[PDB]
């Protein structure tokens, strides 16, 4: 909304831009989260399990 | 520079130290090569982005990329409007200036209206398509600009409107500024005081524009490896250095004017006022050149000819030696094209036979765009002597262009390096182009260099615009073949190659068709695509994926490693030479840098721990040091 | 289909089942009575002889094809060429000669006509701006002829490149919103005609040829507009299935019935987008989407 | 005027015997390289048509006829010594052209195509 | 076919690096578009591309805002002052040394 | 099918002009055939005038050192030509009444 | 000198104005002066035929020498490759492969019958 | 990886005790699955295999 | 991977019957007939017209790719199950493709018999302005091999001309993967939230 | 680098046959086939360890940072 300095790369995105993006708040920290008690690793084949 | 492999060892280098790169703050960087348009040759191109510019702009237009002798480029585009108006487009200081042609045609020399007529209508007087377009170009000037009766008055007008952005001083008159606009912008490969040659070429570019809108000519493909060259890494470094000293001479001038907008003290004959300015002028050019090699970002107040301002430089990598030597053969189409939605620039084409490798291109997103040069593909760095060629074409059947006035697709416009020199018939042009090649490879002619390419384009129905284009400049891709009479070596470029018959093996030479044969069929592959054993037995994506996987092996980067402090290196301990290997494995000296190790490999399903990718290493072989590295 | 729910499909079509008595020979005659014919498509050449003196004159001569070629390929009689060239074409050509004049201030020959051909010309001289002469081949339809005169005040004009653009704009006979009708190969015995463009109101008057109770488009916004919301629901499940069955992929109809019942839940054709989400209750589903 | 030095004016010329006849003197125009000297030759044996080949000093030529705008110029009388040769513009009559040729060798298809 | 591995030629080259032109000459030719192109900046005809380039961007001229107070004429108005024509007629790259 | 040559004059007998097509030059006025002198080299300069048409000419810097054009004089009952080394003069035609030029700047 | 609708000057080669578009019986050259007020020059006929790509049509395509259209069912594209049909009874079946992966997997074949036309795909 | 695009992960280090041996007494260093080859079509690996064996002999 | 000495002789005879096929489909599309010779100056006029038009060139490519693929499937129908050396209860390449273990019989036939037509953008090999498809070939060469037909196989190797055409079809399958890394990401996301 | 101590596949000690093999090829002027068979190498797993060895330690020892020049 604000023009201000109009030199480009506007700082302090403000409390709307903290909510609206692919990241925002509402898709990076509510609809998807990071979890405890989890692991990840490369998988390898086995016919004996 | 000129230093033995013994003395490269005594100065802490690898014995076959490769060179060809820069060291910038420890990081070991080089300049990517770019694929750009061929210099000094007009290209009849249709483009849908020409009607973007607004009203009555058609999809047609000639484009020439003219370079100066200091390898600095200036592109002129010659549009065709649907109203019969024909314009002229150029750039200056990131800004784009549209002008009529017959203000630029009439400022070059003293022109009548038959000289502009006969330049475009040599014969084809009775071609009613073409003489009607011409008086929307001769009446449309004389109606729109009715006060321009000679050359030294149209220079007044063209120097009046172009005074601010050309940044002239108030002592320069109107025609002195208007002569700069013709010296610095239109067709700059013909030099300054080359206006008699700049006039014949603009006539050639108007009729080629008119022969494209008549449908008589196929539109030249800018993405097809014959109408394009290679902007080298060192020539790009000198284009930006000329611009950096140009900002330097203007930052002196801007610093003097900040002293007369205050009025401190001025004597320009004084020794100590000169030193007083240059204390304050930033004269550290060499860190601005280091900033180019540090990030690749092209900063330019003018703006160069190129179409992007980022990613010109890359880091030379020593993850092995095959990754390192393949940076120096890598060429790139442009970063403008990886953003595109259409994947036709990525297509493998027959005009790259011998000049780009069909296999060696990276899998993924730069596929088709980041392809590598072939084996024996060389690039013209200096230009050869073209002073003696016009005196030889005159000894042959060429009629000189100063007193011929015979334009058209019905005749063969003989050019050298974009200078139109004369006119022949199409029957006589094929004989001139064949004797120039025979005189060339037999080195008894004093002035025909063997890297001169002889691009004869025979006439056809609605094909390419014909001609006898000869080239000798810089930045040209070249490769060797064998010329079948006299059996000598001939040097052939990609513009020649489209109309020449070049057999692959000597067992396929057929009577009265092939005039050339390849030396070896292996001269069309890369270096790394030619080390793959028995590659004519694999499927083609498996040869292409080897060129990706072969760069990423841990092998030997070098042997001077205790005198290096790179960020990370990968070194396999016990390499071996291969039993099964190509002959080029020895010529490129790959024994110095072993990539891998021989292994007893049993093609068997035995364990059950291996499907489609997975493999079984032997445990005791591993304990005995198999494939160990650090 | 699923996203954006467009009323402007790129290639809307219509599938027309033909009866039993109408053969493939009579269906090909029927496709030629629907597919549009431009006046461009019946011209062999246009010769424009420009002369000056007296008033700049402009003699436009049109070579058509043979009468037994364009009245076989296109089903356009030479009594239909007359009613397009005289009535429609010259008003379009004289609209563009004037419109250029605004920008401008900023073989064989035949004669000896009879009374029918004379007083037809007399109606055209009185009904156009700069015409003064006209003829037509009323024997064979191989040629037309009319001789415009403009003022001497006007300069050189590319008359051919105006005629090339107006001949490519003048329709001869177009049934509206339909460009072309084709006779494809009958799969599963279905003798159909496929029609590039949707107009159900036009194809209802062809009931001697077309089974009007079984015509089916792919434009769902048109089938919704004409045949209700339940027919639009059927058009969705057969146009998603045609996408998957073309790549030999099978999905169940239980999944395709559930999508067409979610799009047509308001009696309309709602997309899966931000705008079709507006008719929904939960605000956090809207906030968390976009 | 006032063109710089080097540019010397020529007060007298030689004579070109044309009268503007009517038999008539066929005026020609022929083209030669700097390899050949016309004074060191004496003959231009040319056929009725372009199917010609001369050999001077082991350099083979071919004398093309391209007869089917370059204006002739004759001495006025003696004073300024240039006027356009014309009866009322004017054209030449038979325009030949000599061009240097070279015998390209045929490919030796018994030695260059090895099985 | 017979394509030998050079096991007595390798060891005689690993121990003794050559004191003449390098073996493996095709490896020098693979960087000739880079090394040769940087060489054209300061070598070749017309003194290299850099000295040939500094005379295409030749002069940068300004004048004064101060007058001479000359004869009170149109020559007084036709006088801008005195004029720099600051130019660069030579650029030279020095091989890298060290200063202390 | 053979033709002998009587004379070849080094001295400038005849000239040749490359004017534009349809050039007339009414018969009242003559030309001036000059010559460039730098001790060995031969470059012709042309000039001529009347009340309107002032019109000079000059040779070419490429073709005259290489491609020589010769003017011949035949009659088929003679079986003979004589020749003259006749230069080809590239020429332009200016008018006196169109040599105006405006002020050197914007002047305002 | 008249070239079609263009008449050029006779001694300086400038372009004369359109003699019907000048004011009342007065033309002249403007480089030199070539006065012709009574407009000697006649009708200036330029006949211009359109180029035969200006009207693309299926009837012009039939006026070509080469074949510009394949027929309705007279190109069957090699209908005899042995493949065990899934549905009813066919031995022979057309195939078509296309590459999808990033040079780390091969390709996979499509299958369309010649007796029942059942579109089909096989993993291996 | 080999020089033919037959890359793959090391799925298991496998002891010589239960890895197949020959008439000559050679446990192979690397077992590759034969089910790699029908779709990859690296027959340059099938001729590198019998030409390296001839060259080592 | 090997055929027997009789089954190797079979495909040598059948591939010998493809030397006329490139002209027979050329002589058809031009609407000539009765086997005009290949260098006939009136055929070369007609082939040049086909090249300058994008529609007419696909008609030449669709007639010729339907005739050389007849010769392709005649070799495979004669040689793959029956003209081999080792057979199915010992042949692993056939057993891996019949069982559906890995690969198909298209892969077995390219190893053992021939690769076939290398089709590009649903057409044949692209061709220069000059009529040529490679600098090795004659301009407007009516041949199957000049249009990109491979009579070589992966068992005996492929020639340098047809090694170059097979690299063209290898790259158009990789630029499609370059434009296929996420096509349907926002379609599935927007379905899964209305129907959530 | 230096010749491996043991063969990778069989386990024969092979590290004592590199300076022997280079003198068999230099002074006896044998081919590589007989010189491997004289050294008691007769399994092709064990042949290639001496046959196909690069010995890059001779190129690494040229860079001694402890000795002057």
């Amino acid at each position: 909304k604000a023009q201000g300095r109009t030199s480009g790369k506007v700082p302090i995105p403000g409390v709307k831009q903290a909510l609206e993006k692919k990241e925002g708040l509402f898709r990076k920290h509510m609809m998807g989260k990071r979890v405890n008690y989890a692991a990840r690793s490369v998988i390898s084949p086995d016919p004996n399990i | 520079n000129k230093m033995s492999p013994y003395e490269l060892v005594q100065h802490k280098e690898e014995s076959d130290e490769i060179g060809g790169y820069f060291i910038v703050n420890g990081i070991e960087k080089l300049i990517r090569m770019l694929i750009v348009q061929r210099r000094n040759h007009p290209m009849a191109i249709i483009r849908p982005s020409f009607a973007n510019r607004g009203a009555s702009y058609s999809h047609y237009g000639i484009q020439i990329r003219s370079v100066r002798p200091d390898q600095t480029s200036q592109t002129n585009v010659l549009h065709y409007l649907n109203d019969g108006q024909v314009t002229f487009r150029f750039s200056w200081r990131k800004n784009e200036y549209l002008v009529p042609v017959v203000m630029i045609l009439k400022a070059l020399c003293h022109t009548s209206d038959r000289e502009i007529f006969d330049g475009i209508i040599g014969n084809d007087v009775k071609d009613s398509f073409l003489t009607d377009r011409l008086e929307l170009l001769l009446r449309g000037f004389k109606k729109r600009y009715p006060h321009l009766q000679n050359r030294t008055q149209v220079l007044q007008y063209l120097g009046d409107k172009f005074r601010v952005v050309f940044q002239a001083s108030p002592d320069q008159s109107d025609l002195e500024v208007g002569q700069e606009v013709l010296d610095r912008i239109v067709l700059v490969h013909l030099g300054k005081d080359g206006s008699q040659d700049k006039f014949r070429m603009l006539l050639f570019m108007i009729r080629k524009l008119y022969s494209l809108v008549a449908g008589e000519c196929s539109p030249d493909n800018p993405d097809a490896t014959q109408h394009q060259e290679v902007l080298l890494g060192g020539f790009l470094y000198g284009m930006i250095l000329k611009e950096k000293i140009d900002e330097y001479l203007q930052n002196i001038i801007a610093q003097v004017r900040m002293d007369i907008n205050r009025g401190m003290a001025i004597n320009f004959k004084d020794k100590r006022y000169m030193s007083r300015v240059l204390m304050r002028v930033n004269e550290n050019i060499g860190s601005k050149m280091q900033y180019f090699l540090s990030t690749g970002n092209l900063v330019s107040q003018s703006g160069l000819d190129l179409q992007q301002v980022s990613g010109y430089t890359v880091v030379a990598e020593k993850i092995n030696f095959y990754r390192f030597i393949s940076h120096f053969r890598m060429v790139h189409r442009g970063s403008f094209f990886a953003q595109l939605k259409t994947t036709t620039v990525r297509k493998l084409l027959p005009e790259s036979w011998g000049f780009l490798c069909p296999v060696h291109t990276p899998d993924g997103s730069p596929c088709g765009l980041l392809n590598h040069f072939a084996h024996k593909c060389r690039i013209s760095t200096q230009q050869s002597d073209v002073s003696r060629i016009p005196s030889i074409l005159y000894s042959l059947g060429v009629a000189p262009a100063s007193h011929t006035f015979a334009a058209g697709p019905s005749l063969c416009c003989v050019q050298i390096d974009g200078k139109i020199i004369g006119w022949v018939s199409h029957e006589q042009g094929k004989i001139i182009a064949d004797t120039l090649r025979y005189w060339k490879v037999e080195g008894k002619t004093p002035g025909l260099p063997i890297d001169l390419e002889i691009g004869y384009v025979p006439p056809s129905t609605r094909g390419q615009y014909p001609g006898l284009y000869l080239f000798g400049g810089h930045s040209r891709m070249l490769r060797p073949v064998r010329y079948l009479p006299l059996d000598k070596e001939d040097i052939v470029g990609p513009f020649e190659q489209v109309y020449m018959n070049i057999a692959v093996t000597p067992q396929e030479i057929q009577n009265n068709v092939h005039t050339h044969v390849e030396f070896t069929p292996t001269n069309i592959l890369s270096i790394l695509a030619n080390l793959t054993p028995f590659s004519d037995f694999n499927q083609s994506p498996r040869n292409m994926y080897q060129c990706q996987m072969g760069k990423q092996t841990m092998g030997t980067p070098g042997v001077a490693l205790c005198h290096r402090s790179d960020n990370k290196l990968y070194r396999l301990q016990t390499g071996q030479t291969p039993i099964v290997k190509a002959n080029l494995y020895d010529d490129y000296g790959m024994d110095n840098f072993p990539n891998g190790f021989n292994a007893v490999v049993a093609v068997i399903s035995y364990t059950g721990y291996d499907m489609d990718d997975a493999m079984i290493i032997n445990k005791s072989a591993d304990e005995r040091g198999f494939g160990y590295g650090t | 289909i699923v996203m954006t729910a467009s009323a402007a499909i790129k290639t809307p079509q219509m599938t027309l089942p033909i009866w039993n008595d109408v053969s493939d020979e009579q269906a090909d005659t029927f496709c030629k009575s629907i597919s549009k014919v431009l006046l461009s498509e019946v011209i062999d050449k246009v010769i424009v002889t420009e002369t000056t003196g007296t008033a700049r004159s402009y003699v436009i001569h049109m070579r058509f094809f043979d009468n037994n070629e364009y009245s076989e390929e296109y089903d356009v009689s030479k009594e239909e060429l007359q009613n397009v060239i005289s009535n429609q074409f010259i008003h379009l050509l004289e609209a563009a000669i004037v419109k250029e004049i605004k920008k401008q201030k900023r073989v064989e020959a035949n004669n000896n006509m009879n009374k029918v051909q004379r007083d037809r010309q007399s109606a055209i001289i009185s009904h156009h701006r700069f015409i003064t002469k006209y003829n037509f081949d009323d024997e064979s339809g191989k040629w037309c002829e009319f001789k415009l005169e403009l003022a001497a005040d006007t300069e050189k004009l590319l008359m051919v490149n105006i005629v090339e653009e107006i001949c490519r704009k003048s329709i001869i006979r177009q049934i509206p919103h339909i460009d072309r009708c084709v006779h494809p190969e009958p799969e599963n015995g279905k003798r159909v005609l496929v029609t590039e463009g949707v107009n159900f109101q036009a194809m209802w008057d062809q009931e001697a040829f077309i089974d009007v109770d079984g015509i089916t488009s792919n434009d769902v916004a048109a089938v919704l507009k004409t045949y209700g919301v339940e027919a639009a629901r059927n058009t969705i499940v057969n146009e998603i299935n045609n996408v998957f069955s073309r790549y030999a992929i099978s999905v169940s109809f239980r999944h395709l019935d559930l999508i067409a019942d979610m799009m047509t839940r308001q009696g309309t054709y709602l997309a899966f987008n931000r705008q079709g989400m507006e008719t929904s209750t939960s605000s956090f589903m809207k906030m968390s989407y976009e | 005027f006032s063109i710089p030095d080097g540019f010397k004016k020529c007060k007298h010329l030689k004579n070109f015997p044309l009268n503007g006849d009517n038999k008539q003197q066929q005026v020609w125009l022929i083209k030669f390289p700097s390899n050949v000297d016309i004074s060191k030759l004496k003959s231009l044996p040319v056929d009725f048509e372009s199917s010609t080949t001369m050999t001077i000093d082991k350099h083979d030529y071919k004398i093309m006829d391209d007869t089917d705008n370059m204006t002739l110029l004759v001495p006025s009388e003696s004073k300024e010594s240039l006027k356009i040769a014309s009866t009322a513009p004017l054209q030449f009559d038979k325009v030949f052209s000599v061009s240097e040729t070279a015998k390209i060798p045929a490919i030796d298809y018994s030695k260059v195509r090895v099985p | 076919r017979t394509a030998d591995f050079r096991t007595l030629e390798r060891e005689s080259r690993f121990i003794n690096p050559p004191k003449d032109k390098s073996a493996f000459p095709l490896l020098q030719e693979a960087v000739q578009p880079h090394i040769g192109s940087f060489n054209a900046l300061t070598e070749g005809p017309d003194g290299g591309l850099l000295n040939l380039g500094v005379k295409d961007i030749g002069e940068k001229v300004i004048f004064d805002g101060k007058p001479l107070n000359s004869e009170d004429e149109i020559s007084n108005s036709g006088y801008l002052g005195n004029k720099l024509s600051v130019s660069v007629e030579q650029v030279s790259i020095a091989k890298p040394m060290s200063n202390d | 099918s053979e033709i002998e040559i009587e004379s070849v004059q080094d001295q400038p007998s005849v000239a040749v002009g490359s004017f534009f097509k349809g050039f007339r030059a009414p018969s009242d006025t003559t030309f001036d055939l000059y010559k460039k002198k730098k001790s060995e080299k031969d470059e012709f300069v042309l000039h001529g005038e009347n009340e309107r048409l002032e019109y000079e000419g000059y040779t070419d810097s490429s073709s005259q050192a290489s491609n020589q054009y010769v003017v011949g004089l035949f009659n088929p009952e003679k079986k003979s030509i004589q020749l003259y080394k006749a230069p080809v003069l590239v020429s332009k035609v200016v008018s006196k009444s169109s040599k105006n030029l405006r002020g050197p700047k914007i002047k305002s | 000198s008249v070239v079609g609708s263009l008449i050029f000057c006779l001694d300086c080669g400038d372009l004369l104005e359109n003699p019907n578009a000048v004011l009342g019986s007065n033309v002249e050259c403007s480089q030199c002066k070539a006065i012709y007020p009574k407009s000697q020059f006649s009708n200036l006929k330029v006949v211009t035929t359109t180029a035969d790509d200006a009207f693309p049509s299926s009837l012009r395509a039939k006026k070509s020498v080469v074949k510009t259209s394949l027929k309705k069912n007279e190109l069957k594209d090699g209908a005899t490759i042995k493949e065990k049909c899934p549905q009813c009874g066919n031995e022979e079946m057309n195939y078509h492969t296309l590459q999808l992966r990033s040079a780390d997997e091969g390709a996979t074949v499509f299958y369309t019958c010649t007796s029942c036309g059942y579109k089909f795909r096989t993993n291996n | 990886s080999s020089r033919h695009g037959q890359k793959g992960v090391c799925s298991r280090k496998w002891p010589t005790i239960d890895m197949p041996f020959s008439e000559t007494g050679i446990q192979p260093d690397i077992i590759i699955n034969p089910h790699a080859f029908p779709s990859r079509m690296t027959i340059g690996m099938f001729v590198e295999s019998l030409a390296g064996k001839a060259g080592a002999l | 991977l090997r055929l027997t000495a009789e089954g190797n002789k079979w495909r040598t005879d059948i591939l010998k019957t493809s030397v006329d096929t490139g002209r027979e489909a050329a002589a058809e599309v031009t609407n000539l007939d009765k086997d005009t010779p290949a260098d006939d100056p009136e055929l070369l006029k007609r082939l040049q017209e086909i090249l300058r038009d994008n529609n007419k060139s696909g008609i030449l490519d669709a007639v010729t790719s339907s005739k050389v693929n007849a010769i392709t499937s005649q070799v495979v129908s004669k040689c793959v199950p029956d003209g081999t050396m080792k057979k199915f209860p010992c042949n692993s390449m056939q057993a891996m493709a019949l069982s559906g273990a890995k690969g198909s019989n298209v892969n077995v036939s390219q190893i053992m018999c021939l690769l076939g037509q290398q089709a590009l953008e649903g057409r044949r090999v692209p061709v220069m302005v000059s009529g040529k498809t490679l600098p090795s070939f004659k301009p407007y060469e009516t041949d199957a091999m000049a249009g990109g037909y491979v009579k070589g196989r992966f068992y005996s190797g492929i020639k340098p001309q047809e090694y170059y055409f097979h690299c063209m079809a290898g790259r158009e399958g990789l630029i499609d993967t370059a434009v296929k890394t996420s096509r349907s990401g926002y379609l599935q996301r927007c379905l899964t939230k209305q129907l959530e | 680098m230096i010749v491996p101590v043991r063969c990778f596949s069989c386990g024969k000690v092979v590290g004592d046959k590199w300076e022997s093999y280079l003198n068999l090829l230099q002074e006896d002027e044998l081919d590589e086939g007989t010189a491997l068979s004289r050294l008691g190498l007769k399994r092709y797993c064990c042949r290639r360890m001496i046959l196909t060895h690069v010995d890059l330690i001779e190129k690494f020892l040229r860079y001694n940072p402890l000795e002057k020049r």
